[PDB]
């Protein structure tokens, strides 16, 4: 709840099929914070890139959503 | 509702109706109510007369069109009056109890007349107007008496 | 038809004048029905004075232009 | 007025962007073209906004379509169209994927008033010279004006140094005060510039406004939102069947793809529908809820107070403001409530309070002011209370807008003060919904002053008021010497005629063109080419329907109102006016007279003193017990089987019925002769078998009915006829006679010119037929009321063919007669081309007819195909939006009465004749299903019609060439 | 249906108010609700029922019979039974006696033809191409009777009554238990002469083409208040003048 | 008030707003009635209002900052009304 604005105990509970986490005031933000600085860094061929998770995620993002196809 | 629609969308899928060019649907009973064997006559009335205005009446009762029905996409739902400049042909279709489909069709009457010569177009014309003429009289006369 | 069978029947050419004013009222009153009839709305009456009747063929000739319906 | 409003069932969704989009259109489209619309003006380019907000490929499909399809060469109008729809589909191809804008395009207008030389006051909009864009008005705003002023680049660096702009944010001070913050100020005028050039998007936007009826501030925010995208539900106190269709209509126009309108009923001045309302929008989908989570709250729900002085105050301004105060801090805690119960920390609704700037300046407005600067309380509560990260305060201090108060808005506009149109105060305000200021409220509560410098003018109320003296006693000095000058004029010299409209019914026969304008249509190879004796043409049409005649149910159908003509005919139909020639109170009188009063009528008047009563009792509407014989569906006559417990008193009966009695009962009654007179006692005994009659509460109220006063004696049917045939006879028969007068056949017999007898056939036939008889001989017969000795026949679905044929045909040509159903008139019409195609007639009568009874509607009720018409009334329909094809919600189809016919015949015959012609009969076909269990399900049968094969369709049918066909011919 | 004993009904006004009787909470207030002031209805607090007390000047409809003069009438044979010819139970009881011999008369007429499986007149025409042309004078009045009788006594009718009352409703029947075509349905009614209206529609389209095959024909039932109203109109003949 | 905050408004703080605002204002009005049916225009009663300095500073307190902040209302009523001459406002922004 903290970090990413999610309940793993109300995921595991109610396995909803989609999971709006909403940025609104400073913890929004915050949360909004922690999905921009998720990266997934790759060595490949001796060069570091770094894709970032969430690239929908940004300073205007005020929502994001985690889809599923049922749960 | 939603057998007539897909039976229509059905219909011009198969006869390779142009895409984007939904046939606009007519819902006369919103207003005039279903009567259980009148209903075809009504909207044969209906469809004579937007073939001669040029006018489709629109479903003013249409708050709000089915979702389901966005699928038929051959098909349009208007709910106000659209002044077109011509209506060719109109596809009257009733589905009664007892599994009774049918469907007309009713072209534009000035598409009858491009199949004869123009002196027997004249003479026709001047007879339909004495007609009328004449039909107005009758018609004025008989009801005011 | 009506307003030029009653001008040929209450208008006289070689005076140039109707033969009575009440024949002439009459006419002009039947123009008016006629403006009533074919009228769409409410609208300034054509013939606002009997006295423009002096030019029947004139008068009869704007009404039923201005109504060319009724012709 | 704390009752209740609010119900979950009536909530009207509107969700069908993609159709009405399509439906936007398909309008401009043609507006254009017709040249209601000649040049690119500011409502031609809202309706594109409107479509690019909607649009989406089936839309640019639709779009490329109807513009490639347009041909330029037919006048310039078309090519106009042309050229603009496709900068249409340019510029929807390019938002396809961007998010719907809020852009308002309007001209902004400035207050006029103007004194004529008679001391006549008019207000008006006239554009303002100045300002023409909300782009140009933003810069405006930013400017100010001299009062406003105290002692690549963003217009926010427009500003002049050391002023006020017209709208701005404040900042409260550490002392407690809000005070002009250049910051704030800057931040918004800046998002207004993005709003006015760009366009503000709404996606994602749950709203919740109040105080959006037609006429309001609420209402112009309510479409901008809708144009944005939100999901907006708008609440109203004035739930109806008008107030649905104008948000339906809002709707339609501004609905932009992913906006949903939901109209509420409610009531803002009882918490009851306070806490229902936000309880039915924070619920599940599942729980009878929208399941939505408010991104916004608009509370511009209030009442007028007027005359309200302090020693005025009651229970009008308490109830005032308890709607603008306490129902507000009520609904604000309800969301609070849900969002907490829900765990929502990080989604703050923005309430978005409407703040007034003068607080008891003006008086006289019970308790509005309290109400408004109480509403400030607000900002602090925000940071003292624990409902921060719920809600987030905005207060928006609205200006002076122009909706007695805009005749003195000119007078206003005189020293820089600016006063505001709805629509550039529903601009300021949607520019408090841009996502900067939405963070803004979130960082700290808001303050939006948008009041137009107004405060800086020093005694505002005694100004305006000495503004309206001044403009009062301009107008009423200029009245007075205008009248008194025409006195002593009229005085001294001594002492234009106007012609109304008269109603003249036309027949409406189709419009003839000329030779060759019929010709440029049709294919040079038609010339010929058709056996017009096989071509099917109908050559007449009328109807006796829920709006009168064709002529009449068209009109409603098509335009929605009568005119002239049609409410004469209404009139005349329902027998409210008849015609009177000759003495009438003396004087010579010819025209319209009122039926029951015989009252000369003008036509002028038909419709002032007929129309409500018209509309009242035509269409669908309540069923009317003297339309259907004391038929009551609230009161359905039964009878219960009863087994008499003890015996009855005797009563007295005749010889016959006393016999009768004993017959039935057997040994369970005693029959006597009363030597006194000769008649019987009768007297059941215990155990005999009894019928007690009840009543049924039946839930199908409303019937599209043929309009109350309807008498086929209007037409000219005899009284002996009415009393042998049925009324589903006597519609059939008007129908009949009003077809073959639009086939301009004032006479029957004239077919028979052309014709044998033979030759003209009747195909028109009924679903069920003679009901009324029916009634009578399985109820009247068993009840032994006088039923006529031959009901049996009238009963027939081929008696009113056979009424017809010997009333007015005497014709020997085929008559057969089809049911169908619902089906049974395109039956008709297809048995009826069969017949002239097979040449057993020339001239067929086709359609079909039906009759509303209490017994049929009571059986579709038991099988719930009709609509439930207490299910309606729950759900807040009224009997005229009770059908609603083809919509989310309709739950059974309306019942209806009445009959329609069709004369048909050969082409060749009726250009012979010289009739009329509506319309080629060109397929008529009928068709099963399939193998099934359900009698009135419906089914694709009919798609046979569609059948077709392709195999092999690499190349085209020389058959389907026309000139191939005509050279074979 | 005993002609010698056709039942009815005479109104009569309530002279004396009559015996408290029990009726449920429902059937009670549809009495208050029909009578009015003419009728009290009292809770029993012992079992919540109804005791329903109709008053002087109520409304009250006695059964009495009718001597009536049409005894004879040409009848199936008695034992006909659709189950004989294989029509299952559960159609017996959803359609009407009418629609019980239109198709054992379809079957049988294709067996004449030799179409033992109707499905045959596919692999030779299409579905669109087999119309029913068929119809009745009045349909079916067994249901009629329902609607209009016993469901006006409240006896228990099917809810779709009125459906199965229709003259197209037989039609259907066949083209749903028998036949699954999609061509032309056109259902003549023509009183005694509806089977030469149904063959003259039946060429017409099978001339037009809209059909192959056409089931024409016609079909009628006897009841008791078609009978009594033919009765009336003295089309019958009188049993007891015979 | 005590521990009624923004989603606590109910009957009570409904109630306390009617006394301390409406039915003041009330009071005030009905003052003015008396003197004006007795053609008292110069005798003013001098309404001293209990003002707060703080409108919802300190919060929980239901409707009470509203009341208070509504009641700042009648300095601008007293200008813009017509009784002046009847009731004259004190606002007594009482402290601590
Ligand atoms: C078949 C019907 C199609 C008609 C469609 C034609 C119009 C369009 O294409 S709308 C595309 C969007 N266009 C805009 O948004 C322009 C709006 N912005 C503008 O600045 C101006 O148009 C106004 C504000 C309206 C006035 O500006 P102006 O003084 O005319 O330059």
């Amino acid at each position: 709840k903290d970090t990413y604005g999610f309940s793993i105990l109300d995921i595991v509970i109610n396995n909803p099929v989609n999971l709006t986490i909403h940025f609104g005031g400073e913890k929004g933000k915050r949360i909004r914070e922690n999905y921009s600085a998720m990266i997934f860094e790759t060595i490949v061929d001796g060069k570091l890139k770094t894709e970032k998770i969430f690239k929908e995620i940004n300073e205007h993002s005020t929502s994001y959503t985690f889809r599923s196809e049922k749960g | 509702d939603k057998n007539e629609s897909a039976t229509i969308n059905e219909m011009m899928k198969h006869l390779g109706r142009s895409e984007g060019n939904p046939v606009i649907g007519v819902f006369q009973k919103f207003l005039t109510g279903h009567p259980k064997g009148a209903a075809g006559a009504w909207m044969m009335n209906g469809a004579l007369q937007i073939l001669n205005s040029g006018i489709i009446p629109g479903n003013r009762n249409a708050d709000n069109v089915d979702k389901i029905l966005e699928q038929f996409e051959y098909v349009l739902y208007p709910s106000k009056t659209l002044k077109t400049d011509g209506v060719r042909a109109v596809s009257i279709t009733s589905f009664g109890f007892g599994q009774k489909g049918g469907q007309a069709i009713v072209v534009h009457p000035d598409y009858l007349y491009g199949a004869i010569t123009e002196d027997r177009y004249n003479e026709y014309v001047a007879k339909v107007s004495a007609r009328e003429k004449s039909a107005y009289k009758f018609f004025h006369n008989g009801m005011i008496y | 038809e009506v307003a030029k069978r009653l001008v040929e029947l209450m208008f006289i050419r070689s005076t140039n004048s109707w033969f009575d004013v009440t024949w002439r009222t009459f006419t002009g009153d039947f123009l008016r029905r006629v403006e009533e009839r074919f009228t769409k709305s409410k609208t300034l009456s054509l013939i606002q004075s009997y006295s423009l009747l002096d030019k029947p063929d004139e008068a009869i000739e704007k009404v039923f232009n201005a109504y060319p319906a009724a012709r | 007025g704390v009752a209740t409003s609010f119900s979950r069932k009536k909530a009207r969704t509107f969700d069908s962007s993609w159709n009405w989009a399509k439906q936007s259109l398909l309008s401009l489209y043609f507006e254009i073209i017709h040249g209601v619309l000649k040049n690119v003006d500011r409502e031609v380019v809202s309706e594109a906004i409107n479509i690019m907000n909607r649009s989406n490929d089936a839309l640019i499909k639709f779009m490329e379509y109807h513009i490639s399809n347009t041909d330029e060469t037919k006048g310039e109008n078309y090519q106009l169209v042309k050229t603009l729809g496709e900068q249409l589909i340019e510029n929807c191809k390019q938002v396809l994927d961007v998010d719907p804008v809020y852009k308002d395009v309007a001209k902004p207008t400035g207050p006029k008033t103007a004194i004529d030389k008679n001391g006549n006051i008019t207000y008006s909009e006239e554009p303002r010279e100045k300002v023409r864009k909300l782009s140009q008005y933003v810069q405006e705003m930013a400017l100010g004006g001299p009062i406003t002023k105290e002692s690549s680049k963003t217009v926010s660096s427009t500003i002049p140094r050391e002023t006020i702009p017209f709208l701005h944010l404040r900042k409260k001070t550490p002392a407690g005060d809000w005070k002009y913050d250049r910051q704030l100020s800057s931040l918004f005028l800046d998002g207004l510039e993005k709003a006015a050039f760009n366009g503000v998007t709404f996606k994602d936007k749950y709203v919740l406004i109040t105080g959006a009826g037609k006429g309001s501030i609420g209402a112009e925010v309510l479409q901008g939102l809708l144009q944005g995208g939100a999901k907006v539900v708008v609440t109203t106190s004035r739930f109806s069947k008008q107030v649905t269709d104008y948000y339906q209509s809002i709707y339609a126009k501004y609905g932009a793809k992913g906006s949903t309108l939901i109209v509420v009923p409610f009531n803002q001045g009882s918490k009851q529908d306070v806490e229902a309302l936000i309880e039915f929008i924070y619920d599940t989908e599942k729980n009878g809820g929208l399941g939505w989570d408010l991104d916004a709250i608009i509370p511009f729900a209030a009442i007028p107070e007027q005359g309200i002085e302090l020693e005025h105050i009651d229970s009008k301004s308490e109830f005032a403001h308890r709607i603008m105060l306490t129902n507000i801090l009520r609904m604000m805690g309800c969301v609070k409530k849900q969002k907490s119960a829900r765990g929502i920390e990080t989604r703050p609704a923005q309430v978005i309070l409407p703040m007034s700037p003068n607080h008891g300046t003006f008086g006289g407005d019970g308790m509005y002011s309290e109400s408004k600067l109480s509403l400030e309380t607000l900002f602090n509560r925000w940071h003292s209370e624990s409902w921060a990260n719920q809600l987030t305060v905005c207060g928006a201090i609205i200006g002076w807008t122009r909706g007695a108060n805009n005749i003195i808005a000119e007078g206003i506009e005189k020293m820089g003060v600016r006063t505001f149109s709805q629509k550039e105060m529903a601009f300021n305000l949607l520019g408090l919904l841009t996502p900067e200021v939405v963070e803004l409220c979130q960082k700290s509560p808001v303050m939006a002053d948008l009041n137009g410098g107004l405060q800086f003018v020093p005694e505002l109320k005694e100004f305006t008021a000495k503004l309206r003296k001044e403009l009062v006693e301009t107008s009423e000095v200029r009245k007075a010497v205008s009248i008194e000058t025409a006195l002593e004029h009229k005085v001294v010299n001594g002492n234009q005629v106007e012609i109304q409209p008269r109603a003249n019914i036309q027949l409406d026969f189709p419009e003839l063109k000329p030779y060759k304008q019929v010709k440029q249509i049709a294919p040079a190879e038609l010339e010929g080419l058709l056996d017009l004796e096989r071509v099917i043409v109908v050559t007449g049409f009328a109807e006796v329907g829920p709006w009168g005649s064709a002529r009449t149910r068209w009109e409603m159908e098509a335009f929605g109102e009568f005119s002239l003509e049609g409410c004469v005919e209404m009139a005349w139909i329902m027998g409210f006016i008849s015609y009177h020639n000759g003495n009438l109170k003396g004087r010579p009188y010819t025209g319209w007279v009122d039926s029951k009063t015989k009252e000369p009528v003008d036509d002028k008047d038909v419709k002032a003193k007929y129309e409500t009563s018209i509309l009242e009792h035509s269409g669908i509407r309540l069923i009317e017990p003297e339309l259907f014989n004391g038929y009551n569906p609230e009161k359905k006559e039964m009878i219960q089987e009863v087994i008499v417990e003890e015996d009855l008193e005797p009563f007295e009966a005749s010889k016959e019925t006393a016999e009768q009695f004993k017959h039935q009962h057997g040994d369970k009654v005693d029959i006597f002769e009363i030597p006194e007179t000769g008649e019987y006692s009768v007297k059941l005994l215990k155990g005999a078998t009894l019928y007690i009659p009840k009543a049924l509460r039946f839930d199908r109220l409303v019937a599209g009915q043929i309009p109350t006063g309807w008498n086929a004696k209007t037409y000219g049917i005899s009284d002996d006829i009415i009393s042998q045939v049925d009324p589903i006879t006597l519609f059939v028969l008007v129908s009949v006679v009003e077809a073959f007068i639009a086939s301009g056949i004032t006479d029957p017999y004239e077919m028979y010119k052309y014709v044998h007898v033979s030759e003209v056939g009747n195909c028109s036939g009924s679903g069920m037929g003679g009901v009324s008889a029916l009634r009578g001989m399985f109820k009247d017969r068993f009840k032994d009321e006088p039923v006529q000795n031959d009901i049996l026949q009238e009963s027939f679905i081929n008696t009113m063919s056979a009424w017809v044929n010997m009333l007015l045909i005497s014709s020997s040509g085929p008559i057969k007669t089809p049911v169908g159903a619902a089906a049974t008139s395109v039956e008709s019409v297809d048995i009826g081309v069969e017949t002239i195609l097979s040449g057993k007639a020339r001239i067929c009568i086709v359609g079909g007819y039906d009759d509303f009874q209490e017994e049929g509607s009571f059986e579709f009720g038991n099988m719930k195909a009709t609509s439930n018409t207490l299910e309606e009334f729950e759900h807040g329909r009224t009997p005229a939006e009770m059908s609603r094809p083809a919509t989310t919600t309709r739950n059974g189809f309306m019942e209806a009465q009445g009959a329609g016919i069709q004369i048909i015949m050969q082409a060749d015959l009726a250009l012979k004749m010289g009739v009329p012609i509506y319309g080629i009969v060109a397929m008529a076909a009928t068709a099963t299903d399939k193998i099934g269990r359900s009698v009135p399900a419906p089914g694709k049968g009919i798609l046979t019609t569609a059948r077709e094969h392709h195999s092999s369709v690499k190349y085209a049918s020389p058959n389907l060439n026309m000139k191939y066909r005509k050279r074979q011919l």
